[PDB]
């Protein structure tokens, strides 16, 4: 139905408000990432080390003999 | 004689604009305090965004290595012959 | 653990920050 | 008189506190689109790095179940 | 409150000038709306995304020391 044209001011606070949820919601989810995000900036060096082991394990394993 | 009861009501009007006046204010002053917000939400997700940014530029180095490892060593691993 | 004191030491700030927005605008 | 005058001017410095409001308000709307848009430009870059960690991440999987032929020993 | 933004009180140019910028900051919300659902629905893919990394580098992690136990083994 038709635009709107009563209170186009509270209209505009009205429309603005809801966008200030969907706001809130985002920066929300920007947290629930901020966290994770922790978790991959470890595991990744936690990784980035777990395979700087198993490369000595070849480097020595190779030169050595097996 | 300079004006009397006319300057009597020239300020029972005024009264009204004034009070008309403060009555719209509020309206707008209520509509800057809810953008001000609005404003401070986006002003956090763009210096959030951008600090989980050094988190998967760093994220990213060290992720060019660890792939990368289990490579140079992948292959090293093919002494499973000799 | 050398590695595991960077790690706790970080997300340590990382909640101070996580807080300091989350309360900012009333979450939980 | 100090009594019209002084209410006049309470009718001039609210309505110039109004117009003050709106400018404020549009400026802060500005504010409010530019960091919308380097938002939206980082979540784009990063959402693409997030893509190849995973590619990386794929071929570390990869270069993997292969060294579990050492099913020699 | 409307069929104009603004109120006309006293009609000055104090008010045509408010009239020009609601005109403008509510046209341009509408705006920061879209950006406001789009961001807010990559937030969420970008995450669920970073989860599989998660789930995924997790299995890397069994691999890359479980197997490095044979390495220790062998060798």
């Amino acid at each position: 139905q038709p635009v709107q044209q009563s209170k186009r001011l509270q209209q505009t606070q009205a429309q603005v408000e809801e966008v200030v949820d969907i706001m809130r919601v985002n920066v929300d989810k920007v947290l629930e990432r901020d966290s994770k995000i922790s978790e991959l900036d470890d595991r990744a060096d936690a990784l980035q080390a777990g395979a700087s082991q198993f490369e000595a394990s070849a480097g020595k394993l190779k030169r050595k003999f097996w | 004689g300079k004006s009397a009861s006319g300057i009597i009501m020239e300020t029972q009007q005024a009264k009204q604009t004034l009070a008309d006046i403060e009555a719209r204010h509020a309206d707008i002053m209520k509509l800057e305090t809810s953008i001000r917000e609005l404003h401070d939400m986006f002003m956090d997700m763009a210096m959030l965004v951008e600090s989980q940014g050094e988190m998967i530029d760093r994220i990213e180095y060290n992720v060019e290595a660890a792939v990368d490892y289990i490579e140079t060593a992948k292959v090293d691993t093919k002494k499973a012959v000799k | 653990e050398r590695r595991k004191e960077k790690h706790r030491k970080m997300e340590e700030e990382r909640e101070e920050m996580r807080q300091t927005i989350r309360d900012k605008y009333g979450l939980k | 008189k100090t009594e019209l005058e002084e209410i006049q001017q309470q009718c001039n410095q609210v309505t110039d506190d109004s117009l003050e409001s709106t400018r404020r308000m549009l400026n802060m709307c500005e504010e409010s689109k530019e960091a919308g848009i380097r938002t939206l430009v980082m979540l784009d870059e990063q959402g693409e790095q997030l893509d190849r960690i995973e590619e990386g991440l794929d071929q570390i999987n990869q270069d993997m179940k292969d060294a579990e032929k050492n099913l020699e020993g | 409150p409307s069929s104009g933004y603004v109120t006309r009180i006293t009609n000055d140019a104090r008010e045509d000038d408010m009239e020009n910028n609601m005109k403008e900051v509510s046209s341009m919300i509408g705006n920061l709306r879209n950006m406001a659902i789009d961001m807010g629905n990559e937030i969420g893919s970008q995450n669920r995304q970073v989860d599989r990394i998660q789930q995924k580098a997790e299995s890397n992690e069994s691999r890359i020391d479980e197997a490095n136990k044979k390495a220790t083994k062998l060798l």
